[PDB]
């Protein structure tokens, strides 16, 4: 309902990529999916995976093992983990939150852009 | 020894009329045509037919047949009963083990079959195996010698032979009955029944007994036969068959005429003056559920490929089903998989035991003649197959296909539900082995046994719970859904891997469903069905595949003890 | 997977006027078809949800009216603050994907 | 006509040398063992064998055999091959209409077969069945007569029968033996070949030709075969069977030393001074097809409880389908029953289509027989039992389900949806049997193809969509369900059915749907099954099953036209 | 959304029984399921069935063959053909709305008495 | 069928009390329970749906917490406006069948 992304705006190529989504006015593993979304420069949306409300997750396959969401329920955070990161998905990452009986993306972060450069 | 037989009329119809004379110890043979008493007259004298049709005496020293009679004479069956897949040396073992006492020493039986198997002359294939279809055996000369051998161990004084030269060679047919020439030297009265024999045959024997239809129409020494139908009216030419003669007059070159002739002999008055001279278990249970289940485990060695073809087949449908239903999502299409990939795991334990029907089926003529021989009980014979050949054979394929199949799918992660789909799927192959086994006992073919069971398992797969929802069929027919085994089974693996589930993600419904009509959660998709959420509606399945083993395994039993053994 | 796309990739209208953007998918989406508007330095933000439904908080301005595989999007009268990137996503596959975008303009 | 052979070297391993004579006319006799080479020259003499292996020359009155030869000669098979459900009469019609010029007249022919039945006398046996497993009829004495009758029709010289006597009785074979005689004084060159005959046999003959493991032993009169072994040192005694004295020589009472005893003989140099004396379609294919197709249909007539019993399990197992699934309902459990249904309906059509098989397994032995005489074409004979047996067997089911169950049930009231559902079913027939006709062509067992049949089906009937789901599998198994029959039958059952449906009662879904993970309308359905929805999608699986009618049905015409026919 | 029965009050026993529902605001033909509901003397309420926004049916297993729910898209009417009738069923008659994606009976009638006597 | 019991069949109350009136079923319901208030002379109004849900037009004070078959109905310091006859229906089965109905009273 509240959503913020957080982390490094810049990050040396193929290393690891890592964000942070701290949720406020809802508990993450009380109902939805909470899932991640890229625009690139020259903007095309591409969606990346969800974690769902019981730790349950499921990727993007053009994002075939460089991508993996855990989260901590303790504080209602769930992370971004890309590992090694090419210089070209230098795009703004958000993060955001499927109804499920719904269907579509309802609440959105406020979008964090990331450089992956030298 | 000398049997001496009466006024048999036998019946069913009678066929047989009034048959005398007796059996001196020597080479004995009963000629004629096929449906005649040649193979009738045999089974009267070894006690092999009902005694509810017989009408004359049949007695051995001036004494009658007692019911010890088919312990202490030897009977050999025409095809060869002999297990092709153990050695000469290892089928006379079963044979004494089963036949002498238990007062015997393993050193004491050990040299009766080193005194038969020299005898017989089998010392060269003392250790070679009899043969089956896979296995390169003893050539069919003998396994006729073996046969006989299997008879001479508890070394009876009466040998019953059921044509011992049927089905062999020309040149084989001798060098049998040049042995049997030299067993009845020995003292031991030799009773057979030969189909068209030649003149190298027919100079050796000792006595004849002629029949056709029922009728006696010659008995007494074989040389005599051809002069007493040279005086009856009849000819010979020269470079003739003398066997081939004498049914050469039965076909006329009737029967009425030419039996009032024998009733005018010489030979019939000095018959019927012998007559009038003369009349005016053993083992324990546990020792033969030791024998059969040993022999019974050798069989299931010897023909690998009945036995590792079914664990071949396993493992590579295992990795089949593995790859095509590789890790099972909670999403839309879960619910479709996992009800698609149980379904097909009961419904291949039911049809993949049709092959128990083989079972009881290939071994009838073995348990018959092996039965009135006294080796064994019914129910030791019953109890000692089931041990060896039921029930390994059905254990392995239900614990290949679950330790395969569960972790590629990805199904429940705990360690109670990975046995309960182990023993499930273990009762599920039993009850439909137990049922093959009701429907086959006691018939002597294959193929109609295995499409009715093809037949019953289609019609128990409709009411499992896959194709049609069991909970809106009419009253009339939905008492039919407890007759069958598919729907206890897969009850069973449903109400195990259904329970903790979620189905659709994003919504969490197992605090409340918000917009039913959904089926987000597995308990609701499992109470649609019609399927108990209790601990009792998983275990109620497996005391209704247990009672149906019981059930089964007695018609069973049964349908063995009131066989028609005659 | 499924992919959609939006061919006038661009427009160019006036104030009061009726603007029509088309998405078209490679395959039968069944009415799971959504539309966001991004307005330049913000997130996306939910238009229309199952291709006809309007969301709480929009002008009764704008409608869809799609079936099958085609899909439309329909800005009858737009104002000043209409002018955005509208972007078409379906949520009947489990790879969710979007629309190319498109771009209006003022003239 | 004298056949006269000299020197043939036939190979497949040489089983046979160097064997020399002619063969008069009279009644020529070719005896010997088992395994020898009396079995294989009659296969050379009538040009049964692969000229590839033959060596030597085959002369008939100083001109060479020519392609003519296997028309102008009968040769007979060993067993039966008549028709048991045709009478004698239409049996000597048959062979009549295909051998026989077409310039002839239906009155010129039945005259021809007038003669033929009146000499055989078969005169009160002409109008009675053969005989089958389910039918009385006549006798195995008249079997044997009736099929040397379909050998006579175009008058041949020379005769050639395959063990004229082997399965008959002793008093049956002087009758054939005697008819043979007969035959013998019109000028008729008979040879054959029995298994062991007898002196009231061989009393007959007038000639012999003696074979023991490919090699001459004897050949000459055979009056004089005992005067020459006297002669070579052996003696026979008195009231010894002369045939049963020759293969006792054969077993050593040496093959290399008798066979050089013959080179040495009076015989063998008489028989070398005659060899060098001498030597220094019919029928149109729509006559083909009309004869082929009408016996194929009396035999279809004649055997009821094999087409009979077709149709009775069809409506009893349709009005069981009936009254499980009576009038479905358009509720939560409406998905389930209709997508149970049509997956029993398009997987029983597969699974009774196994019976197909049997059309050109049980036939084998009559097609290589009457392929080789030259009655048929193989494609006429192909044609003409596709329209004959497959074709009204394969559409009288697919009716009779689509009419019971479909106003039981009460599948969509429509009518271009009752016969596109008629007509689906009536392709997923003739797909899986042209599929069970290319597998079982060219085999002679049954059990072997009707297990691989099987064994198809179950991989088939997992990749048809009701178990997993096909959006689902991986891509690199995903284009095994392109090579599925019940994939291609099952998806447009489930096209014609599921489009105007509703199954949320009280939630119009069809404009919008809300709360999604519903399924509330049947194109959500099918389109999460991965179905088209266009009305290409629905006769996109029409032509892929018309292909494979196509691709299995040249697949069976050239395991026929390839086969080794010798 | 407004809903009102009407009909005769009494009626002779073993004959038929014919009420009317006249919907107003909303479109029988266009969302819901239309039920009639019946509540005896001795308060107990028994649910007799519906009609869809489709024409299909469906009723009550209790009351076989004699019940019959037809409609009149014309001007938005369904309506309860009650035959044979008892006099053990004077109850009172209601027309009522089934939502479908909620599950309960939302709108009601006003309700109606018959009474079945002689 | 699926049979609806309410065993409590009358009460006796006074007004701020807390009453709780319990449903049982003789299936497995799935929380489609219904709760319906009856005022004499009146049609029956819903006022729980799906067990926990309470309708726009009802105070806060109804509660409805069940799982399984024991569903129970909990009206906490009842009015003078909330005596009635209370029915619950279930909505899993397709002949939908109601419960015997509880009468309150005020003592
Ligand atoms: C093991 C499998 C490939 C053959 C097995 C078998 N599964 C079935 C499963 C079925 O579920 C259907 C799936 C969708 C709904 C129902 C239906 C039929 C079958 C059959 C046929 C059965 C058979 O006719 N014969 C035995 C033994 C054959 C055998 O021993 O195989 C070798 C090669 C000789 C070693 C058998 O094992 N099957
Ligand atoms: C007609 C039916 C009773 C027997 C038929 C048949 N259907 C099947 C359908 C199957 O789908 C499964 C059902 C649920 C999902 C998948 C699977 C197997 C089968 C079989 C067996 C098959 C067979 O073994 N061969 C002929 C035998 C006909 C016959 O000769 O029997 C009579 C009584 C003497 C006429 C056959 O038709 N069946
Ligand atoms: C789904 O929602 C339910 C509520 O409807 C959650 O279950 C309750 O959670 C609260 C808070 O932890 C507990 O106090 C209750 O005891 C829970 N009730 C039950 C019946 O479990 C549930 O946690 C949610 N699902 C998941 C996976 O978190
Ligand atoms: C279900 O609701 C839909 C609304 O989306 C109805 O369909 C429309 O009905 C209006 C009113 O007559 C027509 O003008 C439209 O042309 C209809 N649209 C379509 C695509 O057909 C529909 O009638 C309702 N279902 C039923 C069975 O009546």
């Amino acid at each position: 309902v509240q959503l913020q992304e957080s982390g490094p705006g810049l990050v040396k190529p193929s290393q690891s990529l890592s964000l942070t989504c701290t949720v406020t006015g809802f508990s993450i593993t009380s109902d939805y999916a909470w899932n991640w979304i890229r625009q690139f420069p020259g903007k095309k949306l591409e969606w990346m995976g969800y974690i769902n409300f019981d730790g349950g997750t499921t990727y993007n396959p053009s994002l075939r093992g460089r991508i993996s969401i855990t989260r901590d329920t303790s504080k209602n955070q769930f992370f971004l983990q890309l590992r090694s990161v090419t210089p070209e998905d230098t795009a703004t990452y958000y993060c955001a939150t499927f109804y499920g009986a719904k269907g579509t993306l309802d609440y959105w972060g406020q979008g964090t852009s990331v450089t992956v450069s030298s | 020894a000398v049997l001496s037989f009466h006024n048999i009329c036998y019946r069913v119809k009678e066929i047989l009329s009034n048959i005398n004379g007796i059996m001196k110890p020597g080479l004995n043979a009963i000629l004629g045509p096929t449906g005649g008493g040649k193979s009738s007259l045999l089974d009267v004298l070894a006690a092999r037919k009902d005694p509810s049709g017989l009408s004359g005496d049949v007695l051995i020293n001036g004494a009658p047949r007692p019911a010890n009679f088919k312990c202490n004479s030897g009977y050999v069956v025409q095809d060869d009963v002999v297990m092709g897949t153990l050695t000469v040396r290892e089928n006379l073992q079963f044979s004494a083990a089963l036949r002498l006492a238990t007062t015997m020493t393993n050193h004491e039986k050990n040299e009766r079959i080193n005194r038969v198997i020299q005898e017989l002359g089998l010392d060269k294939v003392a250790d070679s195996k009899v043969g089956t279809q896979f296995i390169r055996g003893v050539s069919g000369g003998e396994r006729k010698r073996t046969s006989i051998g299997m008879e001479l161990i508890t070394d009876p004084s009466i040998l019953f032979l059921d044509e011992p030269t049927t089905g062999l060679d020309s040149s084989t047919a001798n060098a049998v009955l040049l042995l049997l020439k030299r067993m009845s030297k020995q003292g031991r009265t030799i009773i057979f029944s030969i189909h068209q024999p030649r003149y190298s045959i027919f100079k050796l024997f000792d006595s004849l007994t002629l029949l056709a239809s029922g009728r006696l129409m010659f008995h007494g020494p074989a040389q005599e036969a051809l002069g007493y139908f040279e005086s009856a009216g009849y000819h010979c030419e020269a470079y003739n068959n003398p066997a081939d003669f004498f049914l050469d007059i039965i076909n006329g070159d009737l029967i009425e005429k030419l039996a009032e002739i024998y009733v005018n002999s010489s030979f019939y008055k000095e018959t019927k003056a012998e007559l009038h001279q003369l009349s005016g278990y053993t083992t324990s249970f546990c020792h033969q559920l030791r024998w059969v289940s040993k022999r019974s485990f050798k069989n299931l060695l010897g023909n690998p490929q009945a036995s590792i073809a079914q664990i071949i087949v396993t493992v590579v449908l295992g990795l089949v089903i593995g790859a095509i239903y590789f890790g099972l999502k909670n999403d839309s299409t879960g619910i479709q998989n996992r009800a698609g990939v149980l379904f097909f795991l009961t419904t291949n334990q039911c049809f993949s035991s049709v092959s128990a029907v083989e079972l009881f089926v290939v071994e009838k003529k073995l348990f018959i003649h092996e039965y009135i021989s006294g080796y064994y009980r019914v129910s030791s014979y019953f109890l000692g197959k089931l041990l060896s050949d039921l029930l390994p054979m059905r254990m392995l394929p239900s614990i290949i296909f679950t330790c395969i199949v569960y972790f590629m799918l990805g199904l429940k992660p705990k360690a109670d539900a990975f046995f309960v789909m182990m023993f499930t799927l273990m009762m599920v192959a039993y009850s439909a082995s137990s049922m093959a086994l009701a429907i086959a006992a006691g018939q002597s073919v294959v193929s109609v046994a295995t499409l009715l069971m093809t037949i019953c398992f289609v019609f128990m797969m409709i009411f499992s719970g896959l194709l049609v929802n069991l909970t809106t069929i009419a009253s009339w027919l939905s008492w039919l859904q407890y007759f069958s085994i598919p729907r206890y089974g897969f009850t069973a693996l449903q109400h195990n891997e259904f329970l903790g589930q979620n189905f659709c993600p994003g919504l969490n419904a197992t605090g409340n469903n918000p917009c039913n009509y959904a089926t987000c959660t597995g308990e609701e998709y499992l109470v649609k069905q019609g399927i108990d959420l209790s601990p009792w509606g998983l275990w109620k399945n497996h005391v209704a595949l247990a009672c149906m083993i019981v059930i089964f395994l007695t018609i069973a039993y049964l349908k063995l003890l009131f066989l028609k053994k005659y | 997977d499924i992919v959609l796309t939006q061919s006038p990739s661009s427009f160019s209208v006036s104030l009061g006027d009726r603007v029509t953007i088309s998405c078209k998918a490679s395959g039968y989406i069944l009415n799971r078809l959504a539309w966001y508007q991004q307005k330049p330095g913000n997130a996306p933000r939910l238009l229309i949800s199952g291709a006809t439904s309007l969301e709480t908080g929009f002008p009764s301005r704008f409608s869809g009216t799609g079936s099958g595989k085609d899909y439309t999007l329909s800005i009858s009268s737009l104002q000043t603050e209409d002018v955005g990137t509208y972007y078409c996503q379906q949520y009947w596959s489990t790879p969710w994907t979007f629309g190319g975008g498109t771009k209006l303009e003022i003239r």
